[PDB]
């Protein structure tokens, strides 16, 4: 939460990515306390910190497996805003992002996620690049 | 209707009930109720009052007779609308909506102020008009120093003769010139372009005369001034000058007044009018209508239960009453966006009445307030099915408008005063329990104007959705209003802030009006007025307390509504932004191709079970979904 | 990520050439009936004419396309390129992949579908 430069966020936002994919389940106690900072980002002015951002997100979820869905709850929001409006590597990252989350989540709503998703999938299997 | 004026005393003096029937434009608004000479209303210490299903006709037609008796408006000819009363202490002939008379009733249900009550344009059968006549078939016992006449632009007298008792009946003779009529070769898809070319044409070859356009409704009808106001300037040097004029239910009276202006010479005027041109009033002068055939009429849907005003095609009848307004001065023409075999085959013969047409709940309420007992038993002229009225009964009493009893209690009784719908008046009188009392009368006032708050072109979309953002409140689009009226407080250049905003002048201006008239009712009911700070639940609270009934519940996909467990999806104009709104209270169903559900705002599942554990009541439901 | 798909189109072909695989099947059957290839990470001072004498090599562009904005830029930094055939789309997409003109590395990859204003990652 430093605003000098992006690439301490960048890093920060990556140090918080490393953990949730190095040790597993042990950072589900403390998932909240950790998820409580990453929504500052994912608005800022920069493609790579809202990326990351969405990378730490979508590690956060794979690293839950399924706990957590009422602390995420403040993310979904910029998620769908930005699977919306944006297009690119941060829609990638975005759908990851999502994708991730939804196995934590109820039936209705993530069904309700899935159903209003598939028409970007399906646009998005034109797309050039491989990752 | 002068070389009958010596007929019309005399069936006046004989009888306390009379039929008038003439085309418009014979001069029954104006002209009749000059009964004032007869009846001599001012010694007797009453007034008589005219009632116009329209606040336009009723607005303009005062302004008119003002002039014809050389009054000042307001003193002693004036007009009553809802949030608007050009009456004094001085005023003899109260030109009023229906609706206002029907108010005035359940204050005073003989209506003991007025000697003459006179019902115009009942061919239109609106639901006050209805009510009105239910009503003075009773009165009419009560006071033997009542008179009352009806007036009809339909020939047709006979329903109206027996349901008065068979009443007697004075018909004016047809005056109206013949009109040509010119249709299209094919179907035309999209008339208002249609409508526009035609316009223009006549313009430039015909020889003079006004032209009245019909459309649809104001932002139709304003996007078609600008079209044809700017192609006419095109015409330009070759033309004469073509004055443009909008007319629609919401018109300030000064504009409304605008459309009677003279036409400049070789010069042209076109009226650009909503079906208020009519049956309603007329202006002098025109020669030629475009007629597209379509309207904004009322629907409603038994099976649903909701009503939707929808824009269809219009009825044989009113295609003839249409063509026949270019006949009044001289022979006229009239052009049909359709074709012949559209007119004789497909256009139904005439409208049904509002009643058939409409939720009952507004007039159960006023029913009661009437002190009528027995709904099934009213004497309407056409009863509504007895389901909708059982229907609305339930909907009063989950309210507690009404305890199971039917009667009112002190909130219905409350309730009725305020000239909303049930559900509005209910969320603006719980409000201050709810510490929002300012907040929600705002809310209120913004609900009770139309959508046109934001405007939207179509080209022009990204920059007026970016205006939108300013004052949108994610999960709450109730909320949304709320901030809107609060910048339109402040915001300096008023009428160029709006513009800038993208916001529209005319629905603030009205919500500005009938917030203040509503505080005025709560100052004079003593509801207090509260407010808090950063109060967002009182506010959903509040709502709820109102809007209960029209609730939907995000679906594993798409969303259901509690009552009916209706399949719709939130409109489109809001996004469900939060995740967390799986409970939302709408303001209104929308029935396009697909049902949907607009003006939401999130609330919380547990309120309203604390909010209305009656209607909450999972025995009432039916198997989950 | 700008630049390791260069990394990525390179250890393609080194898989190729390690595991022995013939030119039926070698990536470039599934890409026929195309002569178009995109460029990615183009500095802002090469000119069409330049991008021309660098890869006509290999054979002459016939259809060239420099993404030039509308009013107020002048490159964003991509190209399409259709030569006359489809192995001179083979041996630019195998022998100019990785090298550098004036600072930043370029990318050669195909298209295969039809021309885009914006589709791709900057």
């Amino acid at each position: 939460k430093s605003k000098k430069s992006w690439q301490a966020r960048h890093t920060g936002i990556k140090i918080v990515q490393q953990i949730a994919i190095l040790m597993g389940c042990a950072i589900l106690p403390h998932l909240r306390s950790l998820v409580e900072i990453i929504e500052h980002g994912l608005v800022d002015e920069q493609q790579k910190v809202r990326t990351i951002s969405a990378l730490a997100i979508a590690a956060l979820a794979e690293a839950a497996t399924p706990y957590g869905i009422e602390s995420f709850d403040s993310v979904l929001k910029p998620l769908w805003k930005g699977i919306r409006q944006h297009r690119g590597k941060g829609l990638a990252a975005f759908l990851k992002a999502i994708g991730y989350l939804i196995p934590l989540m109820d039936a209705e709503y993530a069904n309700y996620y899935t159903r209003e998703v598939m028409l970007i999938l399906i646009r998005e299997f034109q797309s050039p690049d491989e990752e | 209707v002068f070389p009958f004026r010596e007929e019309l005393l005399a069936a006046i003096a004989n009888h306390q009930v009379l039929i008038i029937e003439g085309e418009t434009g014979s001069g029954k608004t104006t002209q009749i109720p000059q009964y004032l000479f007869e009846e001599g209303y001012t010694n007797k210490g009453m007034k008589i009052a005219c009632t116009q299903p329209r606040r336009v006709a009723a607005m303009s037609v005062a302004a008119r007779v003002a002039r014809e008796m050389g009054v000042k408006l307001g003193n002693e000819v004036g007009y009553s609308i809802r949030f608007e009363d050009c009456t004094s202490e001085r005023t003899v002939l109260r030109y009023m909506t229906d609706g206002m008379l029907l108010r005035e009733f359940l204050s005073e249900p003989d209506l003991a102020s007025y000697s003459v009550v006179m019902v115009d344009e009942a061919h239109e059968r609106t639901l006050h008009t209805d009510i009105l006549f239910g009503l003075i078939k009773d009165v009419a016992r009560f006071r033997p120093e009542l008179k009352v006449l009806v007036a009809s632009a339909t020939m047709d007298t006979a329903r109206f003769s027996t349901f008065f008792d068979d009443a007697p009946v004075f018909r004016i003779p047809g005056r109206r010139f013949p009109v040509d009529i010119f249709y299209t070769k094919a179907p035309e898809a999209d008339y208002l372009e249609a409508c526009v070319v035609s316009v223009l044409q006549i313009h430039v070859t015909q020889p003079p005369g006004d032209i009245l356009v019909f459309l649809t409704g104001q932002e139709e009808i304003e996007a078609a001034c600008e079209m044809l106001q700017d192609r006419c300037r095109r015409l330009g040097s070759k033309i004469r000058e073509l004055l443009v004029l909008p007319i629609y239910a919401n018109l300030p009276s000064d504009m409304q007044a605008r459309i009677f202006q003279p036409t400049p010479p070789g010069a042209r005027k076109v009226v650009v009018a909503t079906n208020i041109a009519e049956t309603s009033l007329t202006i002098e002068g025109i020669i030629y209508v475009l007629d597209p055939g379509f309207c904004k009429q009322k629907s409603y849907n038994p099976r649903t239960g909701m009503e939707s005003l929808t824009v269809t095609p219009c009825s044989k009848a009113s295609a003839n009453q249409r063509a026949g307004r270019a006949g009044r001065v001289a022979a006229g023409k009239c052009f049909r966006l359709y074709t012949a075999w559209a007119y004789q085959h497909e256009l139904e013969e005439t409208t049904v009445p509002e009643i058939q047409r409409t939720s009952l709940g507004n007039v159960v309420l006023l029913l009661k307030s009437l002190g009528i007992h027995d709904l099934m038993h009213f004497d309407f002229l056409d009863p509504p099915p007895y389901e909708t009225l059982l229907l609305a009964l339930e909907q009063l009493y989950a309210l507690g408008a009404l305890n199971h009893l039917g009667e009112l209690t002190t909130s219905g009784r409350k309730m009725a005063e305020l000239p909303v719908d049930p559900m509005l008046s209910k969320m603006i009188l719980a409000s201050e329990k709810y510490s929002c009392s300012e907040e929600i009368l705002t809310v209120a006032a913004m609900l009770s104007v139309n959508n046109s708050i934001f405007y939207r072109p179509k080209d022009k979309v990204v920059h007026a959705d970016n205006a939108r953002v300013n004052f949108f409140l994610p999960g709450g689009d109730h909320l949304v209003l709320l901030n809107v009226y609060t910048q339109w407080a402040e915001s300096g250049y008023s009428s160029q802030w709006c513009y800038e905003n993208f916001v529209q002048f005319r629905s603030m201006r009205r919500a500005r009006d009938v917030r203040e008239q509503l505080e005025g009712l709560l100052e004079r009911v003593e509801v207090g007025l509260s407010s808090c700070q950063g109060d967002y639940i009182r506010v959903r609270k509040a709502i709820t307390a109102g809007y209960f009934y029209h609730t939907a519940r995000l679906t594993r996909s798409g969303y259901r509504t509690v009552k009916q467990q209706q399949t719709v999806f939130i409109h489109p104009n809001s996004s469900l932004f939060e995740q967390q709104p799986r409970w939302l209270l709408y303001h209104e169903l929308v029935l396009t191709t697909k049902e949907f559900m607009r003006q939401v705002l999130e609330i919380e599942s547990s309120w309203l079970l604390e909010v209305a554990p009656h209607y909450y009541k999972a025995k009432e439901l039916e198997d989950p979904h | 990520n700008p630049l390791t798909k260069v990394k990525l189109i390179n250890e393609l072909n080194e898989r190729e050439v390690q595991l022995g695989v013939a030119d039926k099947v070698s990536w470039h059957s599934e890409y026929k009936d195309s002569a178009w290839i995109f460029l990615g990470g183009l500095p802002y001072e090469l000119t069409e004419g330049d991008i021309i004498c660098v890869f006509s090599q290999y054979g002459e562009i016939v259809n060239i396309n420099l993404v030039r904005d509308k009013k107020t830029g002048k490159s964003k930094g991509f190209c399409f390129l259709c030569y006359e055939d489809q192995r001179s789309t083979i041996l630019a997409v195998d022998n100019f992949n990785g090298i550098k003109i004036k600072g930043r590395t370029i990318r050669v990859d195909h298209v295969s579908n039809y021309r885009a204003p914006k589709d791709s990652e900057e």
